């Protein structure tokens, strides 16, 4: 639907979709799209209001310029930031390990005050990383992604608390700007106020107010209504402006002689000097909105004007009096209520744009205080604009952000959906925000405002639940950073089509309708009443007159990864969350078959994932080949697409790609041309459809274990590809320079039958565990060999050498062909790190079959390892002779409340056999509603079932009584949906009909080849003699504490001591036991370790004489 | 360098890094491995794959 | 250690003199080498009467049987 | 369970009877007033404020009311009684049963079985020490905790030499505080 060449996936839905899904990747591209300032965003935020737009960079320069020294004799100004064209295209930048950027130019001008000059000079600011078409960045060849961050928005926050002593209500306020000072207006258990600005112990409201230039009469005039401040003024003890101004200054410093500076300069240099205290363009808006200030205004400023303060002051006193509304001279009346910190109306989302703008600003705040410092001590009249601009700090800051920053993460891409959902993520943790251990379980809970903005289902299971969430489908980011959602406004019970994006603030004030309401052909609520969501957040019920807004469609709450689970409204939240988190972990198979029964988010989430080569302009195919395709547009110029074949992903998967068109086909703009890793015909296909039964089979699938058939191994139905990358480097050492050469110290000649004449192996060599990949050799140095060895070299006429055999050998348990070999050299201009003459990398491919130990999983969160793989001949086979493929257990279905995975098992069979409603005289009651043209479907037909609007419990049962016979008229699955299986092992049939169907399962990326480990004796750390391993090093297992407790509970002293002494640290013990073992003698009885003759020395180093008696 | 306190002699005994707290915090050992597990419904009670 | 013991075993199969000759030449038992004439000092011979014997013994060791057990330690 | 083993004072404090006799209940301003008249009789014991949120207990006649005969350690209000008071009032052997029952009931409430010998092995480590209230004649500082065995074997060294009356009372102490003070210098140095 609304896609040129998409497949025809029948749908079970009943409602319409007035609004179609947005540009899922918009939150990254159209969000970036504001630092550069491309005309695209110009028109976007110029047609929908936005009187005057200013780019992300321009908004920095226009706050930096004009550079002015303290002498006031000269000035520097910046303007017109523009970008050139990129140097190297994406692909090349991904291959040569060079960062994908473009040049940045800013017009700079210096002017003198004595006489003045008009020197304008285009200053090159440096390289700037650009955002690829998919929304990711390329840094040093690695594809990284920036993740938006949730942060409470600067502004005014009120609140109230109860004291246990007297049990009254104390109403506090706070004003939190970006890079400023905080001043809570507390209201103590007693009176009167909590003026304690900048956290200095307190102050009285009349002090700061009067010090602002207020007569003691005006205070009682405005704020007397409102008598609680009468006591504040009475007990203030101070009369006059400076009489309390110098007291404020005292409490601030303290301990310094008061003056006229310490009285007025301070106050005017903490709130009204827009260089040390400035609340960003957002705060200046959240404050006006909260209070009833200039709100109707193009207003643009960052100084906390006196007025605002006074307002909030009385606001506070009005709160702890008992009232609802508040007004101010000339201001729009606002309601009085304590704000909530977690409400999605006070929690903005700094996207990838503001994070880069912040880094650019922090850099400018280093490159800025380098001109005005080299502006006085330079030769005046001899300086040119470029002579002052030391750009280096800015590029350094940028590179220090895109690297080593905990918000720039390697794009988790082992399949299209994992990549798509790595973007659109919002993590409340990270820099500038809260932490993971210092944030109580309040920011984790789901708030009734998250409906439509953040999905409540999708979230990690580890110690991050609630801290890392994902955007919804229809949501959209405001120009400030607040998340919006589209509603349809209904006027007088007549549902219209005027879509209106509401934020989180202006949603509670109104009344929101429900998605699935009985509208009758016009927009009239058939029934007299309707469900609603009132301000507070409760679920009320109202008449069909107050309803003004209504959701555009169900599944608004659901994210993208979640909107692909069929029958979601039948699964529990735990299992639904596990299913949503176990899809971004699947692996791309070799065939990539589409799912038989999914939802509408398949076709519309692959073309947006950025791994499906989409025809750009409607043309006609001219030539196709596994390597590339060419389209001949209707207007002359053609265009050649280059599909990437067998490219390694970041997690080791395969990035294959293959055309899906012929040499004559006509194509239109948007249509799919080449499939992706996990796509099929241009739509997500993460796994395969397998015939599954639901019986427990003789104890091989016990407690989540799964058994398979050999067919899935013979017919390459779950075979996957994996490409690993090994790397070695040859540097210069103290004795010389390491050389990568075919020559080697004492070694055989059968371990060189695959290395080319110059070391590195030849492409196509079937390597295995232990073999050699790169021939390296390092200078030995100089030593002196004992007799036994000199009398041995003489015998074998092999004079010794001065090199060590330190090559690059394949790690343990790894095989497969050698695909690619990359080589960089300092002698060949191939830039590399310091002290590195050469650097080689070797890619090894491997086709992994399914094997017991590999984890599998369906969409509904059900998972399990593969325990047994029976031959194809002993497996419960239907009456025809078709063996079931997988055999799931029953005891896992009921107690986990995921009966969803059963419904799709039933439907999965229907859509596999194909039905035809027998309504040739009249549509049966059960199926007189759902669609038309869905009363019959050819065998092996595709279908769809939207998340909360799909098939119905009473419809499957109607689609299960029409299951046309396979070849000879013989219905195999009776009405209830159960077959009569024959026991392939014993021969006779099972005594009860068993449930069978077609389930869509996926092979996760937790294969045993990754987990299996072992270590007999490896390398040990030098400082601490405990075992240690790395890439090609075993590593050693960790015998923790509770294990020692268990050992002691057994009373096994010798085993514990052995695990503690001759296996971890005792160097004289490990070798003395290894020698015994290898010689076949008795293991020496564990004595007292040598780690006890070191405690005595460490004590005696303190003048403590400890003696063993 | 870095305006950090240097570890004195007492720091060889105190804290979770000292000698006293050494053998208690557990330590990784040799002749060990790990792996994923499955069901062995044909194994006896005293066997394992 | 196994290498030392295997050297001892192999050298125990040669003549009564040649064993000590090779030892004192490469300084196995005592620990310090000896010049060509130094060893013969105790055998009443000179440079050649020692060097010829030493060379012939080395050629003997190079035989495949002798080097079969030692070739791997190298 | 953690509050039972830590030997804290239960936030839902419940006052326990101190002397046998009669009981006089008086209402008041939002909590209570309870004066136990000693069966001796003589000096009565007075509990001032038993918040109305903390209702009355029950006892076997019925929901205990005014004028009722309460025994030595019969609980007065519902909630949780602190082990220190029950120890001071009814002896150690009663505090052991109290702790064991309070833990085993919390465990039974979940369908878990733990034989009492485990909880007893754990409790035995709590009632080992005595607090030296009267330093007496032998070097024992007031308010310090000393092991019962040692405190008794030292006063066993009371060969006349001047009557050394080292007076101390048993002390119930949580697991943490009881483990802080050990007899091996390095074992404690490892904390």
């Amino acid at each position: 639907n609304s896609v040129p060449g998409a497949p025809n996936r029948v749908s079970f839905a009943k409602l319409r979709e007035p609004l179609e899904v947005p540009g899922l990747l918009d939150v990254q591209t159209d969000s970036f799209e504001w630092l550069i300032g491309s005309p695209r965003w110009r028109e976007s935020a110029a047609e929908r209001g936005d009187v005057n737009p200013v780019g992300g960079l321009e908004e920095v320069l226009y706050e930096l310029s004009p550079i002015e020294d303290f002498s006031g004799s000269m000035s520097l100004s910046f303007s017109d930031p523009r970008f050139d064209d990129v140097k190297a295209p994406v692909d090349e930048c991904k291959d040569k390990d060079m960062t994908y950027a473009a040049p940045l130019f800013v017009t700079a001008e210096f002017i003198n005050n004595n006489t003045g000059e008009i020197k304008s000079q285009t200053v090159f600011m440096g390289d700037f990383p650009m955002m690829t078409e998919k929304g990711t960045f390329i840094i040093n060849g690695t594809e990284r992604v920036v993740v938006s961050q949730l942060v409470r928005s600067p502004g005014v926050y009120f609140d109230e608390t109860i004291d246990k002593s007297t049990d009254k209500t104390l109403h506090s306020v706070k004003v939190i700007p970006s890079r400023g000072a905080w001043l809570e207006f507390d209201v103590d258990k007693r009176d009167t106020v909590g003026v304690r600005i900048d956290r200095k112990r307190r102050q009285p409201v009349t002090v700061l107010l009067k010090a602002l230039g207020w007569t003691s009469e005006q205070i009682v005039e405005r704020f007397g209504f409102s008598e609680i401040m009468r006591s504040t003024l009475e007990k203030d003890n101070t009369v006059g402006t400076d009489e309390a101004l110098l007291d404020i200054y005292r409490k601030l410093r303290p301990g310094e002689p008061p003056t006229k500076e310490s009285a007025q300069t301070l106050l005017e240099n903490l709130f009204f000097k827009e260089k040390r205290y400035d609340l960003a363009r957002v705060g200046r808006y959240k404050v006006n909105k909260k209070l009833g200030l200039h709100v109707g205004e193009p207003i643009t400023s960052s100084t906390l004007t006196e007025e605002d303060v006074v307002a909030t002051i009385e606001y506070l006193v009005r709160l702890h009096e008992g009232q609802t509304t508040m007004t101010v001279p000339g201001g729009v009346e606002v309601p009085v209520e304590t704000d909530d910190i977690d409400h999605f109306g006070n929690r903005r989302l700094r996207t990838v744009g503001e994070l880069i703008q912040n880094q650019i600003r922090v850099g400018m705040s280093r490159m800025e205080r380098v001109v005005r410092e080299r502006m006085t001590t330079q030769d005046v009249e001899a300086i040119t604009p470029q002579t002052l601009i030391n750009i280096r700090p800015v590029v350094a800051a940028i590179k220090e952000f895109f690297g080593t920053s905990q918000l720039s993460q390697f794009m988790d891409q082992n399949n299209p959906l994992s990549g798509l959902t790595h973007k659109r993520r919002l993590s409340a943790l990270g820099p500038g925000g809260l932490s993971r251990e210092r944030a109580g379980l309040e920011v984790r809970d789901v708030h009734p405002s998250h409906y439509g903005r953040m999905c409540p289902i999708e979230t990690p299971e580890g110690p991050n639940i609630g801290l890392i969430g994902s955007l919804s489908v229809y949501a959209r980011v405001n120009p400030f950073g607040f998340i919006e959602t589209p509603y349809r406004k209904v006027v007088d019970g007549v549902v219209s089509d005027e879509i209106v994006y509401l934020t989180a603030d202006e949603e509670d004030r109104h009344v929101v309708a429900q998605a699935n309401s009985p509208i009758d052909a016009d927009g009239r609520f058939v029934e007299p009443r309707v469900l609603v969501r009132r301000k507070a957040g409760e679920v009320e019920y109202v008449p069909s007159s107050e309803v003004d807004y209504m959701d555009v469609s169900p599944r608004q709450m659901v994210s993208v990864a979640t909107a692909m689970i069929p029958f979601l409204e039948h699964d529990d939240a735990n299992r639904a969350l596990m299913g949503a988190n176990m899809q971004r972990q699947a692996v791309p198979l070799v065939r990539s078959e589409a799912p038989l029964v999914g939802t509408g988010m398949e076709l519309r989430a692959a073309i947006d994932a950025g791994d499906v080569v989409v025809a750009e302009e409607s043309g006609v195919i001219e030539e196709v080949s596994a390597d590339y395709i060419t389209v001949m547009h209707d207007n002359g110029t053609r265009r050649t697409y280059r599909m990437r074949k067998f490219a390694r992903s970041n997690h080791g998967t395969c990035a294959n790609q293959c055309p899906i068109v012929d040499a004559g086909d006509r194509v239109e703009a948007g249509q799919v041309i080449a499939d992706g890793p996990c796509t099929d015909d241009g739509e997500m296909a993460l796994g395969k459809n397998l015939l599954v039964a639901i019986m427990p089979w003789e104890g091989h699938n016990y407690e989540d274990a799964i058994i398979l058939s050999n067919r899935l191994v013979e017919e390459d139905v779950l075979t996957s590809i994996h490409i690993e990358e090994h790397e070695i480097d040859a540097r210069d050492t103290k004795l010389g320079a390491e050389e990568i050469t075919r020559d080697i110290p004492n070694i055989s000649d059968e371990v060189l039958a695959d290395l080319d004449e110059r070391g590195i192996v030849r492409i196509g060599a079937e390597v295995r565990d232990g073999d050699i990949l790169v021939g390296k050799v390092t200078p030995k140095g100089e030593t002196e060999l004992t007799p036994e060895e000199r009398l041995l070299r003489a015998i074998f006429g092999e004079k010794a050498r001065e090199v060590r055999d330190t090559s690059l050998k394949v790690p343990h348990g790894e095989s497969g062909k050698v695909i690619g070999i990359r080589v960089f050299s300092r002698e060949d201009e191939d830039e590399l790190p310091a002290g590195v003459n050469e650097l080689v990398r070797v890619y090894v491919a491997q086709k992994r079959k399914i094997s017991d130990g590999d984890k599998l999983a369906g969409r509904h969160g059900n998972k399990g390892v593969i325990g047994k793989i029976l031959p194809v001949e002993d497996m419960p086979f239907l009456a025809d002779g078709t063996p079931v493929d997988i055999i799931l257990n029953t005891h896992g279905v009921p107690r986990r409340m995921n009966i969803g995975q059963i419904l799709e098992t039933h439907l999965g069979w229907c859509a596999h056999s194909g039905w035809k409603v027998d309504a040739a005289k009249g549509v049966p009651d059960w199926a007189a509603r759902l669609p038309d043209e869905l009363l019959e479907a050819q065998p092996n037909a595709i279908v769809s079932t939207p998340v909360f609007d799909g098939a119905q419990e009473a419809e499957l049962q109607g689609l299960l009584s029409c299951t046309l016979p396979n070849r000879d008229g013989d219905v195999l699955v009776d009405a209830d949906g159960k077959a009569m299986l024959f026991d392939g092992r014993s021969g006779e049939p099972f005594p009860y009909p068993v449930t069978v169907g077609y389930m869509y399962i996926m092979k996760l990326h937790h294969l045993v080849d990754d987990k299996i480990h072992a270590r007999s004796t490896g390398p040990y750390s030098m400082i601490t003699q405990q075992p240690l391993g790395g890439k090609a090093q075993f590593g050693g297992q960790r015998f923790g504490e509770m294990e020692c407790w268990a050992m002691q509970a057994y009373g096994a002293a010798y085993t514990l001591q052995e695990l503690l002494t001759i296996k971890s640290d005792d160097t004289v013990g490990r070798v003395k036991v290894y020698e015994a073992i290898v010689k076949g003698e008795n293991i020496p009885e564990p004595g007292i370790p040598e780690s006890f003759k070191v405690l005595l020395k460490e004590l005696q180093s303190l003048c403590l004489n400890v003696e063993v008696l | 360098p870095g305006n950090r306190p240097l570890k004195s002699l007492s720091d060889l005994l105190k804290g979770k890094q000292g000698r006293f707290r050494q053998n208690l915090l557990g330590k990784r050992v040799d002749y060990s491995g790990r792996s994923v597990i499955v069901v062995g419904p044909q194994l006896k009670l005293h066997q394992c794959g | 250690t196994l290498l030392q013991d295997q050297l001892q075993s192999v050298l125990d199969t040669l003549s009564e003199r040649e064993a000590g000759v090779v030892r004192l030449r490469f300084g196995l038992t005592d620990g310090q080498p000896r010049t060509l004439d130094e060893i013969g000092q105790v055998y009443g011979v000179t440079r050649e009467r020692i060097r010829q014997i030493e060379s012939k013994t080395m050629s003997k060791l190079r035989h495949p049987s002798r080097s079969q057990v030692l070739r791997d330690y190298l | 369970v953690q509050e039972l083993f830590e030997a804290r004072v239960p936030r839902g404090k419940a006052p326990i009877a101190d002397v046998t006799g009669r009981v006089r209940l008086e209402d008041g301003e939002r909590f209570y007033k309870i004066t136990i008249v000693p069966d001796d009789g003589g000096e009565e014991v007075v509990y001032d404020k038993i918040s109305k949120r903390q209702r009355l207990r029950v006892f076997k006649e019925r929901v205990l009311s005014d004028g009722d005969h309460v025994e030595v350690g019969q609980q007065l209000m519902e909630g949780s009684a602190d082990p220190h008071e029950v120890l001071r009032v009814q002896g150690p052997r009663e505090v052991q049963i109290h702790l064991v029952r309070e833990v085993q009931e919390v465990y039974r409430a979940q369908g878990v079985s733990i034989h009492d010998k485990h909880i007893e092995v754990i409790v035995r480590q709590m009632l080992r020490r005595v607090t030296i209230i009267d330093s007496g004649s032998t070097e024992f500082l007031p308010g310090s905790l000393i092991d019962r065995a040692e405190f008794e074997a030292e006063n066993r060294r009371v060969v006349a030499e001047g009557g050394e009356p080292a007076a101390g009372r048993p002390v119930l102490m949580g697991i943490t505080k009881a483990s802080l003070a050990t007899d091996s210098w390095l074992s404690a140095a490892s904390f």
